[PDB]
RNA sequence: ACGGAAGGGCACCACCAGGAGUGGAGCCUGCGGCUUAAUUUGACUCAACACGGGGAAACUCACCAGGUCCAGACACAAUAAGGAUUGACAGAUUGAGAGCUCUUUCUUGAUUUUGUGGGUGGUGGUGCAUGGCCGUUCUUAGUUGGUGGAGUGAUUUGUCUGCUUAAUUGCGAUAACGAACGAGACCUUAACCUACUAAAUAGGGUUGCUGGCACUUGCCGGUUGACUCUUCUUAGAGGGACUAUCGGUUUCAAGCCGAUGGAAGUUUGAGGCAAUAACAGGUCUGUGAUGCCCUUAGACGUUCUGGGCCGCACGCGCGCUACACUGACGGAGCCAGCGAGUACAACCUUGGCCGAGAGGUCUGGGUAAUCUUGUGAAACUCCGUCGUGCUGGGGAUAGAGCAUUGUAAUUAUUGCUCUUCAACGAGGAAUUCCUAGUAAGCGCAAGUCAUCAGCUUGCGUUGAUUACGUCCCUGCCCUUUGUACACACC
C-alpha cells in the first residue's frame, strides 16, 4: 500500500465528454481522466 | 467496492440459512420453517407442535 | 466508517421522522430497504452512535433494533438544524 | 396470498415465537410474563401481561408508542392495525415466570443463595 | 459397596422349543493402520464404529497451496486542505479487463490515516471451570417424611414368615397406625355402531336425457341433466368392557385356569409422559447460552481461486445383491396405504407430439378429501421359453458414444445403449434379533435435496414353523452371613 504521493497546488484543457468538471492529465502523448475512471487516448 | 466478491449462491447448503443465528447443518426446511433441529425442540409447543404419541 | 458524508446525513434524516430503525444483519448487500444506502454503511453509522451516549439496541434473530433516547434527539437537532416541535416518536402525530 | 392453509398456520406460530423472544429482552427490566395475540378484523390486539404496568406504557405513551413502530418494520404493517396494551398479572405465586425475574435480580445484586429460595 | 459364600425371585438387550440368518463371496459405506504438502475434527465395552440429522463436485469448511479485503466501534492525540486519504484504463505486472502493486499525475475534498489504550471476530483451548438438553445406571421396582415403639448414640421397625401380580400389585400376618411420590389411573392411536348429526371436494339408489348391446321385462354404461338419501366415507357426540356369566381351583381369601356370549378377554393391541439419588458418560464443532486462557491486520477474524476430505499391499463394524428351478426370461391378467407439492417464484406436473432409451418439447390443472392421483407400486396370479452345465443363474471389473442438472462433472455426479462377461454349488470357530397381523420376503412414500439411497424414520400387501416353561449359561432385585475396604476389589 501507499500514502498516495500527496501534494497540493497542481500547479490545460477541460473534458470533451463531461462539461466543465474534470481536467486532463499531461504525459508524453498519453491522457486519462480522474472522475470517469480513465477514458482517453488521443491528445487534447 | 471490489468487483469479484461473491459466488452463485442461489442453491445448495451455503446459501440456505436459519432465522436465529445461521447454522449450515441440521436445517429444517419442511413447511418453510428454517429453524435448525436443536432449537426446534426448544420452541415446539410455542409454534403448536406436541408429543401426542 | 469510510463513508462519503452525503450518505451519513441521510441516515440521521430517516431516523428522525419515524423514530425507529430495524436493520438486518446481512453485510455485503447492494442497498438497504427503504433508505437508499448500503447495509454495511447503515450498521456502522448506528454502531458509532452507541459509544457516545445512546442508543437502545439488540442483536436478536439477525435484526438490529435502534430507538433513540431523550439526549439522542437533542444531538440530531444540532447537525440537521431543526429547532423545536418536530417529528420523532416521543409524542404522536395526532390520533394514534 | 394465495397461500395454502397448512403453511400459514405454521407461519402464524413462528410470527408469535419471534415476538415472545424480543419482549423477553426488551421488557427484562420492567417485568414480563408473556404475550397474547388476538387477530380480529383489520386491527390486532396484543395484550402484554406484566407486573409494572405504568412503566411498560411509559410516560403516557412512550415505551409502547416506540415498540408499536418496531413491530411494523419487522413484520410489515401500517399505523392503526397494531395496538400494544398493558394489563396486570393474575397473582405472582401461581405465575412461576415472575419468580425467575425476582431471583435473577437477587443474584445479580448480591443476595444470599439459599435464603432467596 | 464388594464376596471365585448361601437361600428366594426376574428378563428372547438371558436361556429352552424353533425360525431368519450375519461371520464365508463380490461390492456400498463408517472406523483404524498405512499414506500425505493437505488426506480437516468429535466418538471409544454394553451406553464409539449408515452416529454429529455428516449423501463434501464450489459454497459447505475449523485444512493445506497461493492471494485479496478492512468490515482498527471508539477515548484522546500526530500531519489537520503549502490535502487526511478515496479511486484509477493502457501494456511490463499478474493463476487474472484483483490498480495486488512496482511505470504514471489526474481525481477525492476531513468520512479518516498515523501513536498508546480500546476492542470486535472465531466449527480457536479446556465436556476434568460451567448452563441447558440428551444418554445411561432402569423402564427396573424402588424412594421418603408425620405422631407411637426399640436404642446413651450413629440409626432402626413401619418398607415383613407366606400366597399371588407385569409391578412395595394386592390379600393376610402384626409396635405398629394411617399418608405422599414412582408404577397403576391419565393422554394419543387402532378396532365396534345399518341409532343420532352431516356432504355435487365422499360415494350410492330412483330416474331423465342419451351411447352401444343381446332383441321381451333386461345388461354395460356417458353426463356432476333433475329429484331424493347415508350401507361404504370423513368426524362430531355418545355408548361398548366390567375378566362379564357359568364351571372348576385356592386360609374355598387375593387371584389363576377351562367353556359360553362378544367386533374386542396378553394392562383388549402399541406408544406418550416418567420418582429420589447419582456418573467428574456426551456436547465449548447448534448457538450474540458461556468462565477465563489464546488470537487481536505481515491475522487461528477474513475473503476469492485450484486441490483434498474419496490417497491404497492390509484389518473389524453395520448394510445391499447373490450362491438359482418355491427359480430366471417372455407376454397376458392387474390390487394398497402412509405421505408430499410454486405466484415472486421456478414445486408436484396428467393429456398431445418427437425418441429403441434416458429425456426433448407444446399445453394445462392444482395453494391441494377438487389437478398430478384411482400416486391402477411391487411381490404375487397364469400359460409359454429354459432346464440341474459357474449354465439363458449372477452381476463385478472394463471401452465407445447419446441424454440431463449445473459457473464447473477430467478424480466415470446421475440415468441410458451394445459389447466385456468374473467372484460364489448354502458358508469354519463364533454370533445377533425374535412369541401373531408379529418374524421374514415385498415395494412405496417422506427426511436431507440445484443433481445424487446400497441409509434412517414412517406405511400397506404376502403371512409361517415354535414356547406358552426355567434358573443350566450371561447379567439384574431382595434377604441372611463375613470385611483390616468408604475417591469403596480397577
Ligand atoms: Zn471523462
Amino acid at each position: 500500500k501507499h500514502k498516495k504521493v500527496k501534494l497540493a497546488v497542481l500547479n490545460r484543457k477541460e473534458c470533451p465528454n463531461c462539461g466543465p468538471g474534470i481536467f486532463l492529465a499531461n504525459h508524453g502523448d498519453r491522457f486519462y481522466c480522474g472522475k470517469c475512471h480513465s477514458t482517453f487516448a488521443t491528445q487534447k | 467496492e471490489n468487483v469479484w466478491y461473491s459466488h452463485p449462491r442461489k442453491f445448495g447448503k451455503g446459501s440456505r440459512q436459519c432465522r436465529i443465528s445461521g447454522s449450515h447443518s441440521g436445517l429444517i426446511r419442511k413447511y418453510g420453517l428454517n429453524i435448525d433441529r436443536q432449537s426446534f425442540r426448544e420452541k415446539a409447543n410455542d409454534i403448536g407442535f406436541y408429543k401426542y404419541r | 466508517m469510510l463513508i462519503p458524508k452525503e450518505d451519513r446525513k441521510k441516515i440521521y434524516q430517516h431516523l428522525f421522522q419515524e423514530g425507529v430503525l430495524v436493520a438486518k444483519k446481512d453485510f455485503n448487500q447492494p442497498k438497504h430497504e427503504e433508505i437508499d444506502t448500503k447495509n454495511l454503511f447503515v450498521i456502522k453509522a448506528l454502531q458509532s452512535l452507541t459509544s457516545k451516549g445512546f442508543v437502545k439496541t439488540q442483536f436478536s434473530w439477525q435484526y438490529y433494533y435502534y430507538t433513540l433516547t431523550e439526549e439522542g434527539v437533542v444531538y440530531l437537532r444540532e447537525y440537521l438544524n431543526l429547532p423545536e416541535h418536530i417529528f420523532p416518536a416521543t409524542y404522536l402525530a395526532g390520533q394514534s | 396470498a394465495i397461500i395454502s392453509k397448512k403453511r400459514k398456520l405454521v407461519a402464524d406460530g413462528v410470527f408469535y415465537a419471534e415476538l415472545n423472544e424480543f419482549f423477553t429482552r426488551e421488557l427484562a427490566e420492567e417485568g414480563y410474563s408473556g404475550v397474547e395475540v388476538r387477530v380480529t378484523p383489520t386491527k390486532t390486539e396484543i395484550i402484554i401481561r406484566a407486573t409494572k404496568v405504568q412503566d411498560v406504557v411509559g410516560e403516557n405513551g412512550r415505551r409502547i408508542n416506540e415498540l408499536t413502530l418496531l413491530i411494523e418494520k419487522r413484520f410489515k404493517y401500517k399505523r392503526g392495525t397494531i395496538a400494544l396494551y398493558a394489563e396486570r398479572v393474575h397473582d405472582r405465586g401461581l405465575s412461576a415466570v415472575a419468580q425467575a425475574e425476582s431471583m435473577k435480580f437477587k443474584l445479580l445484586n448480591g443476595l444470599a443463595i439459599r435464603r432467596a429460595a
